[PDB]
DNA sequence: GAGAGAAGCGCCAAACACA
DNA sequence: ACTGTGTTTGGCGCTTCTCTC
DNA sequence: GAGAGAAGCGCCAAACACA
DNA sequence: ACTGTGTTTGGCGCTTCTCTC
């Protein structure tokens, strides 16, 4: 077509919409390495040009642009997952994937973005389709999904409890129904970001969260991959109130494997951090049983 | 050119693929190169590991003071001809100058790291020091890289090789699991806390009067917003078509017209 | 006659007005006088600004600074990123092409690989050795106009800041080792001190999300040239030289034919507007 | 601790704030630090202005200037009236007390008898001969602070103006005699050129009706004194000295005890405000 | 002290009476001093008279080039060891530098003042020169004053005496008829023309913002009027009680508040 | 009393009026050299202080100050003339005379002075009493009177023709009735100042002035004292119109004394200036009779 | 005929140098 | 008492004047 | 009880030096 | 391509807080 910056501003938005719809066409990289090379090249050029345009202009975001941008995202990402294969493989469509990720990320951070216009275009179905993508084995996708979900949660106010319930459900399914999951490290980082912003006094729902889906997360065989983040989260919770730490250590001493294993040392590491916080305020109520369990 | 990049740095395949090289080309470069043929910390700059390594030469010996972060694997190494407490302090200071101030540091028991001088140094910066008596993988990676560099050119001043090795394992090589570089994992800003019952508003950049460089003008041409700010300039849209980086000396802080 | 009066006495505009002349005629008499314009040290020309990178690790500025300590002269090689202001400094015993290369590689390990670097035409920067080292790393190196230290303003200012911190530290511990002080000062400058105008540290700018792409550039310059009185930057002169016509003028300097055989680049601070002889 | 952090690194205010401190506490930490204030070359002190006469022939400023012409170095003795700006200049072969007296008498014949005259402490102005000549005419002579040429700003500026006119004239006739050029330049300056701000010539001000009487004066000065960091005008220094208490401070300078035995006068441009040790 | 003034200058009685001396005291000083016991031009700097006088010394001779205005008697004299056309030009230039540019000049016929060089000098300044073949009173006054000064001190460098003599007869002595000094009569501004059918309005001084010297202030404290203007300062009433001479650098031209 | 600048501004004008009335007392210097020395000293101090006050303050001139200031002037100057004596003598009261002259001169030049307030306090009787003082043999008084009358004529508009008629009358009396007059040099200077401000075309009254009282002024024996000023005046008249110069030279050739005398040379001088103006415009109508008269 | 270019004129902040 | 200052210069706002639809 | 001192805090132009 | 710039500092306007009639 034509460059967006070389047209009069009267119809510039129309050309922007046309290029937005020009990225709705899909391209298969896994079917065969060589197919429609020039189409993919012009798609890459169009994505780069649009993202370079969006972050250097103001008052370009208007209502007739709000919905279908999300549509383009939904056209490119909301899809069936590749078959599981258990170094991890990288998606063959990663070039266009990275361009669309970076475009959406900069779009969501535009100072002209209004949070009261996406309430009719981004809803719980979009949230589910975005969260289900966290199962991807591609670490780049998970990192981008983390940095996208964080901003979506921060900007919006009416979709927070829904995400919290959804992540509780996915924790339940991961810990009980199916063990196959790999997007667990970044989810805990997002949780820690949310936990750090708590106030006083703490809500009892957060107590249910920790006592139901956070502490039991230790009994998973695959904790080694995501041991630190989880630990960080509890340190981000008990610092608000030192009174509610006794159930934490009580459950922690019970999840301890009574047999010798390499996995023991990580548990000790966690205790150290808890110790570095639990010594003040005269917390010796559970010191004796903790020492008795540690001796064995 | 990825071929020259490998021939000078001998980095990994993901480094070449991040550049213009392709997977099959990167593999070809790998097998055409004759020489190449857990996280106990919670946060960056939370726990460090300090080791001393001996580098073997044909007629001399080198001492490498190495500090490694236990969350990103970031490496800070200094080369010395001897070893003492003051040199341990110097290496720690250089590591702080490159990475930042750690919260806790960990090391072996020995003549260094246990003397009163090192304890005084740690206490002045408010760093808690713990000692133990018995990572070694980072040492091995550094040793292999230095050996490859010296094999490529025996006439090196033993300083450029170390600098290039640190650049390679910090900025060029990619961690296999997270598929990131050590530098990018170490220095990536973290997710800000999300306050409860309070919307996370977007920060608003200030408004400026500006003048066009190179014109010797004297009248400020209206207030505008800044797209970006940096050291020495700000991105100001001069018109509705293009934007320019205007220096601070030609900028004047203003108030929003409302 | 105002023309004869000025030709004899070179009096000012208000003097010429009272002997009978409009302001425009006296003003033109003053403008057309060569003696007045060659001998007045005043001039009004625009200001230049160093070239700044579009993103981190695009353009760097380097320089060498002397420091006196324990009867020893240390040479500090300093590199500054023109986008973020991040500083890499190394102390050496002497200035040499090998030391320049070692300091550049140390800066690369500390900060990253830069696209372009520019430095003043020092003896150790114009050597074949340094050019070969830069070319092996795909680093394009340019030099400044000779005898114009203001063309490297950012790095010179950073030299001043670094030395001020070093003096502050040595004021307390005269027995403090040099490398300890340099490391502490570098940590303070990059990680602790806050830039005055953007209210952020140098390290925060250097590792900020690179999501904003590079803005486009334009190589189009002015297609017209003028006549100029000039002074040679190397040697100061009381009175101007010329006037002469500019071969071409960029944003911040111009080509002035100094002699009949060789032309030269002169910044706008040493140029004075002339009038066309025809 | 912000105090310990600053004592180790000497970081700035914004650095101390983020480690936990109000703006006032960090600001007081910076103010109370001796190392920061001895080593920062910045200071904020008022500006001084030379003493100006209340009416024509009240205070004069004199100076000697060198001029190069026909392989001969001429010494121009210049006297300027601090009220009207009128100039008297004489060219001599050398600087001598006799030449100083002759130039002063020539200036008196040209302009009139001045009440007071002040000049920098040149070798030919502090002589007994010059003081006797001034006393015989009831002329009170004072001197400036040594190594401070800015304390005689009006006469130095007039030296520049006079030399610029001389160069303009010699640009046309290299064979023009020196006395001819000096006379023409003096006529141009006093009778033809117009002052920039009052829009009148020097001669018009000098012979204006003296009907306005002398306004009254007040010798009352500030009765309080403070502590000051200082630099000696004669020798430039990188870092400040002191602090020390001022014996008394006039409008434009102060007495600082430099050593344990001798005090000295220092202008406000070489002083920096300190804080009371008690 | 009028006694010292007479003993150094040997001026007239009206000069002493203009100072602290009284008529009888001035007469006493006169008779106690052993050594002292028409207008053809129309305007100042209209017609001058140029003469050359010979000063007799015990073993040498001096040439005095003297120019006298024919309306005020103002004297401009230069001393030379020889005489030629270029020296006549130099003396005329010095007289112009002290008095101003004459309209016409008059002199005798001789080797000087009639050569082509002098005619060229006069034509460049637009001065009409007329020659005649035959005031001498001014010469006599100067001769007597120089003789008295040399009698007071035989060790004079023949320059200070001439300067003092010119100062005495220009600024100190008083013309008998008009009872004014030569300098004051010469340089007195004349009555401005009075336009017809138009009132002669009073010139209004401009208004300024000002700052108090020695305070390091940065806010201009209101606009005010100027009582007087001079080179380098303006008289500004800081309050309704006192006024101060504020320098131009601390002044900013303003507009009347209306 | 007290210094005027050391009192509150509310009653400062009252103290100024009191000091103004304090100078109404006369002092005789010619009666005896030593009489009331301290009274004269305090009068001198009061005059100096008042004049120093008036020229450094603004908005101090108000209606209740306008009349009696003139009264003080009238008290000090309007008086009988000293007996004639034919170097000239100086008035013994010159100190206070100079102080009051300089005070009045600065008062008349005050920027706050309003010319529409003196129209009811300065009238033709003041003009006559001021002009009659021009007969004084004291050159200082005549110089001050010149610089005072010039400003009074310039500021006021309704008193110009009256002064012109009065000076015509005094010229008639001086040239015909009584030869004893010495204030003739400055009067011509004031006249020249007035003449230079003429416009085009010239009024016939000015022609009467020159043809009746200006040219005949040459036949006075005492022209030598005031030859240049008179000459200046005619040069300031004929420059406006070169057509009306023929009567001037015609009368000038008639007033020429036919006998040899030292006074002849001055006449020649005047002719020179007229010649320097009369050569252009082809003025040879009276060249032949002028040459014929000059030859004899 | 009439409002838009064009010339005219006055004011000014930043630079400069006085060994 | 001690103490920096006066002139040059392209650009701007403002006023007066002339050639064109 | 309540408006005037007083402390707090953020912004800024001029000076300074980098061989 | 060629090209000056970043930090310190007493004073000011403005906002928040406390002792007094
Ligand atoms: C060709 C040729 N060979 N020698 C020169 C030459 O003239 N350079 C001198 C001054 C020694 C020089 N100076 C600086 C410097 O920084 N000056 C201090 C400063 C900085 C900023 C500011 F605004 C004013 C002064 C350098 O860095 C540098 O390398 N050189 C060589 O040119
Ligand atoms: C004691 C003692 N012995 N020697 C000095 C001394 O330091 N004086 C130096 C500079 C030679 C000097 N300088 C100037 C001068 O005018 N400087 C030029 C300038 C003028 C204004 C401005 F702002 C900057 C510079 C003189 O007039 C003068 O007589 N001298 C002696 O002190
Ligand atoms: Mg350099
Ligand atoms: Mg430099
Ligand atoms: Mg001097
Ligand atoms: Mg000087
Ligand atoms: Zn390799
Ligand atoms: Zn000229
Ligand atoms: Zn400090
Ligand atoms: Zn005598």
């Amino acid at each position: 077509l034509l460059h967006i910056r070389d047209v009069p501003p009267a119809d510039q938005e129309k050309l922007f919409i046309q290029k937005l719809r020009q990225c709705c066409v899909l391209f298969d990289f896994v079917s065969d390495p060589l197919s429609d090379l020039k189409w993919k090249e012009v798609k890459r050029a169009a994505l780069s040009e649009m993202v370079e345009y969006i972050t250097h202009n103001r008052n370009v975001i208007t209502e007739p642009i709000y919905p279908e941008v999300v549509h383009m995202f939904a056209v490119n990402m909301f899809r069936t997952l590749p078959p599981s294969s258990n170094e991890p493989t990288l998606e063959a469509a990663w070039p266009h994937l990275q361009l669309v990720y970076e475009f959406f990320l900069r779009f969501l951070e535009s100072p002209d973005f209004q949070p009261n216009i996406a309430k009719k275009y981004i809803d719980q179905k979009f949230v589910l389709q975005l969260l289900e993508l966290f199962d991807s084995e591609d670490p780049r996708e998970r990192d981008f999904l983390k940095t996208t979900l964080h901003r979506i949660y921060g900007k919006f106010l009416g979709l927070r409890a829904y995400i919290r319930k959804q992540i509780n459900n996915i924790f339940y399914r991961f810990i009980y129904e199916t063990e196959h999951h790999n997007g667990i490290a970044e989810l805990l980082e997002i949780l820690g970001s949310i936990i750090n912003g708590f106030a006083l006094p703490l809500k009892e729902e957060h107590k249910i969260f920790l006592l139901k889906v956070l502490l039991p997360l230790h009994k998973v065989k695959s904790l080694s991959v995501y041991h630190p983040q989880l630990a960080y989260c509890v340190v981000q919770f008990l610092e608000k109130d030192s009174t509610l730490t006794e159930p934490v250590v009580m459950a922690l001493l019970k999840y301890w494997p009574k047999t010798h294993s390499p996995k023991e040392v990580m548990f000790l590491n966690e205790l150290e951090e808890i110790l570095d916080v639990i010594e003040p305020s005269e917390f010796v109520k559970i010191m004796e049983p903790l020492f008795r369990q540690l001796a064995k | 050119s990825p071929a020259k990049l490998h021939s000078f740095t001998h980095c990994g395949q993901a480094a070449l693929t991040l550049h213009g090289a392709t997977t099959t080309e990167a593999l070809n470069i790998l097998h055409s190169c004759h020489a190449c043929r857990i996280r106990r910390g919670l946060l960056p700059n939370h726990i460090w590991q300090g080791d001393i390594t001996h580098f073997k030469y044909k007629n001399t010996l080198y001492r490498l003071h190495v500090w490694v972060d236990t969350f990103s694997g970031s490496v800070s190494a200094t080369h010395k001809k001897r070893e003492t407490s003051s040199e341990a302090i110097s290496s720690l200071l250089h590591a702080i100058a490159h990475l930042g101030r750690p919260s806790h540091i960990n090391t072996d028991n020995g003549p260094a790291y246990a003397s009163q001088e090192f304890q005084h140094a740690c206490t002045s910066l408010a760093i808690r020091h713990t000692t133990h008596i018995p990572v070694e993988r980072t040492n091995g990676i550094l040793k292999t890289l230095l050996y490859k560099y010296f094999s490529d050119n025996p006439n090196l001043p033993m300083d450029n090789a170390l600098s290039v090795a640190l650049w390679t394992i910090n900025h060029l090589n990619v961690l296999t699991h997270c598929q990131k570089t050590r530098w990018q994992l170490h220095h990536s800003p973290r997710l800000p806390p999300i306050p409860e019952e309070k919307p996370v508003t977007t920060s608003k950049t200030h408004w400026y009067y500006f003048k066009i460089p190179g014109l010797n003008s004297r009248q400020w041409k209206g207030p505008q917003r800044a797209l970006q700010e940096a050291a020495g300039a700000a991105l100001i849209p001069v018109s509705d078509t293009a934007a320019q980086w205007i220096p601070w000396k030609l900028l004047k802080r203003a108030v929003c017209p409302r």
